[PDB]
DNA sequence: ACTGTCTGGACTGGTCGGCGCTATGATC
DNA sequence: GATCATATTGTCCAGACAGT
């Protein structure tokens, strides 16, 4: 069958013997110590960490003005 | 010992190719077979003359 | 720190010395050549400290037949 | 005596080879004159080959049809850079000095080049990676180590264009076009032992016959001249690039026998090398093709060895064969899973040619004595000495009357013959089994049904080949290795694949359902039918009416080998109490009593003790494809005969159960009750309730964005969740409110065709309609179509059908299934492509891997890629659902045997 | 040492059946 | 009229390459 966003099926199976350099949709999986796997606040400030956020996506405005340019 | 497919079906085509064109069969016959049956039985009758050669 | 053989995916490594390397070679029949490569680079070989020209005997988790014995040639890059 | 070819050996042709080869020499660009014989020195030359029958070749001496062809030779008036050689001439020209001809290298890095080129052995890619990194040291150095003369960069453009980067005495730089003489004597400077450093061969591959001098023009019979129907001959396009190529060059020598001016030659110069490079590759990049006067571009040597239709892969690879037959297939239960039916005129048609012997001498003297016109006869009689005689009317007798020891006889296909049965496409290598010839005087072939599914062949309009083998050692392979029932098990995954479909499952449960009691005359009927050795009747079940009854349980068993027993559980169950205490009843005693058995019996628990089938009802985990646990134990503990045998005579007993007892759908099967239509109405309300509710709260922003998602696709994930609930709902509903009792049903549940959802679909509604794993939005402007409101992220507005098709659907809900199913087969019709590049690929990757002696997988060139297949040496055919050896089965068996 | 760009190659197999095309502007 | 030389030269993935 064709067609988060694991991209499974025919579409994979070609991408894993063609020895794709970098596959569509990369997805890995991450798992925790024990200091980390028993309590969501920990999973979450972790994930925080390994989640690269950039200003941009938490920017929600457009504009550039003139006079301070 | 035991034959694997492949072997068994190379004795048997060898032996059917012999008798196609001489060596007559070492068994009886149902007057009517095939080179291929006669191969066949001769196998089943365990008096097939082919060995099988295996590395070492 | 962390060792790279701890990890579920990377399976145990091993040097095997120059009598067991002779030794592997009479079993199979087979040249210095005829061996799987594997990179002088590659992290399993630095972790081990090998050196191109060495056999590494890898024991790997079979799904089929519990474990199973590999063997690699270090081959420079 | 006998030879064969040992190893091929590639290089380069030398301009003196190609002389000596050369059987005549060309210079006129003509192939025939008026009167349409050849011409002299001409391109159809009958010293190059003859093709039409009359003629007679000068160089052999043979006729058409069995002159081999012989090669000619073409002497260029200046030479052409080979294209195919080209960008590799470009690589030398960085590689080597332009005055002293060596290598830009020192004679220490030459020395460690030459140990690591002996040391590292025959591996392609370490070749490879070492000749690159040689030209790319060599190609940065200015200054000749061995000479000390200035070098200078060469640019190479597409397709034989060499520029040499040069400076003037006013420093200024400038492109200096390298003519293909000048580069062919700067090749020539190179000496043999600096060739190895640059990839060549010293005596095979020297670099100046990498520039053509000698152009090497093809036999006759490799290009052939045809008359076409209307008298005119057609030139094939090699002819024709010949042609034009033998035009300009002798054009050339014309001009240069005239001593014109240098703007003549190099235009000469590069319409001829044009030609010569559109001769070895008329899709070269950057040069137009070569185009017929009727504007088609020509193909030549290169499109000739390359691409699907090349001779490669049209011709090598894969090529038309004789004695093979095609037709349409239709069904046969009558036939066992070893027979193919064969139409009497294919059986007459194809020949297997059979020789005389001391036992089959009367046998084959009767087919010669019928004739071709007599089943069983023969066509063909060949001698001893070889000459191949067609039997007709007159010689019928004579030739049979002439029959001795040593003579062949191409004889009808006969019963018992092995043919081969292939359908293609051939994804694996169950695709192809060998049959035995049944004869039949229909039209059709005919194939038995639990063959199909290693086919993947129906029966609405499949086509099949046979094909039959000529040689004696072909035949035994084919009765050996690629025989029906030695193929049950699919290797793909260790599981039962000729197994019972459709009606062999619906029999199978009709038989062995609980109540099921059939007639002394029925059990005997369905024993002749099914060809069972009963000989006796068994002991009656119960009296009905003063006449006996037997159990289909009981009529089942005698399938079963006597020495049998297994338990498991089908897809029948949807009580596990019974089936627990039935297993809980077998774990204590391990020999549970018969009677305690049926007792407490389920039809979801299957249950063979001895070979009698105490409980369960027969379905798809019987023994149907990829799921019979019963055929999957036959198979490995009884060998592949009695599998056989058992699975023909249980398709002939469920054929018989289904045709006879009466098995029929009907629009009533998907009927359903007020109260069923209403509850499913009430879960369509509320849907789209709460689809409504989601759309509001989105419209006024209180919807939580998922994690990592924005509204939009938040909500679709809200709304699509929200439909497959109300969908699994009503199938729930249409599931409680149809019985057992249903057809149906009971094929949906046994696993003999459909599912549940297929009833569901029919009965309770259609579900949502969604492209590309999302719901449909491909139309106008905010909405689909123009039924609805722009901006409408309703249900019924985004294809999410509410009826059923008992209830027919609406023209919206009609047009977004229409969508639906579009979508479903342009994703097969272009997953299939796919699939089959894929397979291809992995195929031609592994093609050459084969277990050797010592359970070890090798390349031919010796390298282990394993040193144990599978890393445990256990073929997958043979493997017990993925694992070495099913150590509860056996210990299981055992136990029960040494018990009982 | 990275990075975007130019260039090159392949695009499941098989079968049934048909349609249609494979010269021309000077010369005596 | 019947002949005759010539007849132009769509996507996607992967490897190699100037540019910073
Ligand atoms: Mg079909
Ligand atoms: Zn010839
Ligand atoms: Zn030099």
């Amino acid at each position: 069958t064709l067609n988060i966003n694991v991209t499974l099926g025919l579409p994979r199976i070609i991408e894993i013997v063609d020895a794709r350099k970098n596959p569509s949709t990369p997805i890995m999986t991450v798992y925790l110590d024990e200091e980390h796997r028993y309590d969501r606040d920990k999973a979450l400030e972790v994930a925080r960490r390994i989640e690269g956020t950039t200003l941009e996506n938490l920017a929600r405005e457009e504009t550039i003005d003139i006079l301070n340019m | 010992f035991r034959y694997t497919r492949f072997e068994k079906a190379r004795i048997i085509g060898a032996r059917a190719l012999q008798i196609a064109m001489g060596a007559p069969v070492l068994i009886d016959v149902p007057e009517g077979i095939t080179p291929l049956q006669a191969a066949l039985l001769e196998f089943e009758k365990g008096v097939i003359p082919i060995t099988v050669i295996r590395p070492s | 720190e962390f060792n790279i053989f701890d990890h579920v995916l990377v399976p145990e490594h091993r040097i095997l010395s120059e009598e067991e390397k002779e030794e592997l070679l009479k079993k199979y029949r087979i040249r210095i050549s005829q061996l799987p490569q594997i990179k002088a680079s590659d992290p399993a070989v630095v972790a081990l400290g090998a050196k191109p020209g060495d056999v590494i005997e890898i024991k790997r988790k079979s799904p089929t037949a519990g474990y199973y014995y590999y063997y690699r040639l270090v081959v420079e890059d | 005596m006998k030879k064969v070819i040992g190893s091929i050996e590639f290089g380069i042709l030398s301009p003196q080879e190609i002389r000596k080869m050369s059987a005549a020499e060309i210079t006129v660009p003509d192939t025939y004159d008026d009167d349409g014989y050849p011409i002299e020195g001409g391109l159809m030359d009958k010293r190059l080959g003859v093709i039409d029958p009359g003629l007679r070749c000068e160089t052999c001496g043979a006729r058409a049809g069995e002159c081999p062809g012989h090669f000619g030779h073409i002497e260029l008036a200046r030479p052409v850079i080979h294209v195919g050689f080209a960008k590799t001439i470009h690589r030398v020209l960085e590689s080597t000095c332009r005055e002293c001809g060596r290598i830009k290298l020192t004679d220490e890095e030459i020395e460690e080049y030459m140990q690591k080129f002996e040391v590292m052995g025959d591996r392609k890619g370490a070749v490879d990676k070492l000749i690159k990194e040689i030209h790319k040291k060599a190609k940065e150095r200015m200054v000749c180590p061995h000479c000390g003369a200035p070098q200078f960069p060469i640019k190479f453009e597409r397709p034989t264009i060499y520029w040499e980067l040069r400076k003037d005495e006013e420093g200024n730089e400038y492109k200096h076009r390298m003519m293909p003489s000048e580069v062919r004597d700067r090749l020539e400077k190179i000496p043999d032992k600096d060739l190895p450093l640059l990839g060549l061969h010293p005596e095979k591959s020297r670099p100046e016959w990498m520039v053509l001098t000698v152009l090497p023009v093809p036999p006759v019979t490799m290009r052939p001249s045809i008359t076409l129907e209307s008298g005119i001959r057609a030139e094939d396009d090699l002819t024709h690039k010949l042609v034009d190529i033998i035009r300009i060059n002798n054009r050339l020598k014309s001009n240069i026998e005239a001593g014109a001016p240098q703007l003549i030659i190099e235009d000469l110069w590069d319409l001829l090398q044009y030609h010569v490079t559109t001769y070895i590759n008329n899709e070269t990049s950057g040069v137009p093709p070569a185009k017929h006067k009727s504007g088609r571009p020509l193909k030549t040597l290169a499109q000739r060895l390359k691409g699907k239709e090349g001779r490669f892969r049209g011709n090598l690879s894969g090529k038309r064969v004789n004695f093979s037959a095609r037709t349409v297939i239709s069904p046969d239960p009558m036939i066992s899973i070893n027979e193919v039916g064969v139409p009497l005129a294919v059986a007459m048609e194809l020949t297997v040619p059979e020789k005389v012997t001391e036992f089959n001498y009367e046998k084959l003297k009767q087919r010669v004595l019928n004739g071709p016109e007599k089943y069983p006869g023969a066509n063909y009689v060949i001698d001893p000495e070889g000459r191949r005689i067609r039997l007709m009317e007159s010689n019928r007798e004579l030739i049979a009357e002439k029959l001795d020891i040593g003579w062949t006889v191409e004889r009808h296909l006969e019963d018992g013959d092995v043919v081969l049965f292939n359908r293609q496409p051939s994804l694996h290598r169950m695709s192809i089994m060998a049959h035995r010839v049944r004869v039949m005087p229909y039209r059709t072939f005919r194939l038995n049904l639990p063959v199909c599914p290693p086919y993947n062949a129906d029966f609405d309009g499949d086509e099949m080949n046979l094909h039959v083998p000529q040689t004696e050692e072909a035949q035994a392979e084919a009765k050996i290795l690629m025989e029906v029932q030695n193929h049950i098990i699919s290797p793909r995954y260790g599981g039962p694949l000729i197994a019972g479909i459709q009606d062999h499952i619906s029999g199978g449960y009709l038989l062995t359902r609980e109540g099921a009691y059939f007639t002394r005359y029925e059990v005997e009927q369905m024993l002749m039918f099914a060809g069972m050795d009963v000989n006796e009747l068994p002991e009656p079940d119960k009296y009905e009416n003063g006449e006996p009854l037997w159990s289909g349980k009981t009529i089942f068993s005698l399938l079963l080998p006597d020495d049998l027993t297994i338990w498991y559980r089908n897809k029948l169950c949807d009580e596990p109490e019974r089936c627990e205490a039935l297993e809980k009843l077998i774990e204590e005693k391990l020999i549970p009593d018969p009677e305690e058995v049926r007792k407490l019996a389920y039809d979801g628990f299957v249950y063979i003790q001895n070979g009698k089938l105490l409980s369960g009802a027969v379905d798809k985990k019987a023994y149907g494809r990829e799921d019979g646990k019963l055929l999957d134990i036959i198979v490995r503990e009884y060998g592949v005969e009695r599998a056989r045998q058992f699975l023909d005579q249980v398709t002939k007993l469920t054929i018989w159960v289904i045709t006879h007892k009466g098995f029929t759908t009907a629009i009533d099967d998907e009927d359903l009750p007020q109260e069923a239509i209403d509850r499913i109405h009430e879960i369509i309300r509320e849907a789209e309730e709460k689809v409504q509710r989601l759309i509001e709260a989105y419209k006024r922003g209180e919807l939580e964005p998922l994690p990592g998602k924005t509204l939009e696709e938040t909500l679709e994930s809200k709304i699509m969740a929200v439909l497959a609930e109300a969908r699994d709902n009503a199938g729930k509903v249409a599931e409680r409110y149809l019985g057992m009792n249903n057809h149906a049903v009971i094929m949906a549940k046994t696993g003999a065709r459909g599912k549940i959802l297929n009833i569901t679909q029919m009965a309770a509604m259609l579900g949502q309609q969604s492209i590309r794993g999302k719901r449909l939005y491909r139309g106008y402007r905010g909405r689909v179509l123009t039924h609805f409101k722009p901006g409408d992220l309703g249900a019924r507005a985004r294809g999410f059908v509410t009826n059923s098709y008992k209830s027919g659907l609406t023209p919206q809900e009609y047009f977004f299934h229409a969508m639906g199913g579009r979508e479903g087969l342009v994703d097969t019709a272009v997953r299939t492509a796919q699939s089959g590049y894929m397979q291809r690929r992995l195929i031609n990757a592994l093609q050459d891997l084969k277990v050797d002696y010592d359970g070890t997988v090798r390349d031919p060139t010796g390298i282990i890629v394993q040193f144990k297949y599978g890393e445990d040496g256990v073929d997958p055919m043979k493997s017990w659902q993925g694992k070495t050896v099913d150590v509860d089965r056996v210990i299981v068996r055992t136990l029960l045997k040494m018990r009982g």
